[PDB]
């Protein structure tokens, strides 16, 4: 599961002194993280694209603006 | 007072990687040879 | 049309002339000589009744 990094914390620290510091149980809002490893066929999530395959390094050069590629018969 | 584009206003539609790829799509784009107005 | 790299190299409105819409429903920007069904018309009503 890959996310960017949490950046944007409200500030609770300005009315009290991630719900964690306290239905309650699914009100998360931080998104988890895991690890990734290449060359083994394994579930993917790369920010709400999931699919399945075995990950490799590339060669191609994106733009900066740009997530992900497809090709002529539009598959990822 | 007016005048013309002749090939203007393309924008990325979409954050997607495409190489050498002729695609097809359907937005709000500005069409070729149309008027705009000018102004000071 | 895309480059080698993702940048826009050319574009082609599909409403200009039928030059254009004979590009747009071939998929290429050159055309081979030849005769090409494109589209069709309809004449438009003008009032109500
Ligand atoms: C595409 O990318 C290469 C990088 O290897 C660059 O040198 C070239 O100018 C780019 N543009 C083209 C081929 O139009």
């Amino acid at each position: 599961v890959r996310f960017p990094n949490i950046t944007n914390l409200c500030p609770f620290g300005e009315v009290f002194n991630d719900y964690s510091v306290l239905s309650p149980t699914k009100l998360n809002g931080p998104k988890k993280s895991t690890n990734l490893v290449k060359n083994k066929c394994v579930n993917f999530n790369f920010n709400g694209l999931t699919g399945t395959g075995v990950l490799t390094e590339s060669n191609k050069k994106f733009l900066p603006f740009q997530q992900f590629g497809r090709d002529i018969a539009d598959t990822t | 007072a007016y005048t013309n584009s002749f090939t203007r206003g393309v924008y990325y539609p979409d954050k997607v990687f495409r190489s050498s790829v002729l695609h097809s799509t359907q937005d709000l784009f500005l069409p070729f040879f149309s008027n705009v107005t000018w102004f000071h | 049309k895309y480059n080698e790299n993702g940048t826009i190299t050319d574009a082609v409105d599909c409403a200009l002339d039928p030059l254009s819409e004979t590009k747009c429903t071939l998929k290429s920007f050159t055309v081979e000589k030849g005769i090409y069904q494109t589209s069709n018309f309809r004449v438009q009503p003008t009032e109500s009744i």
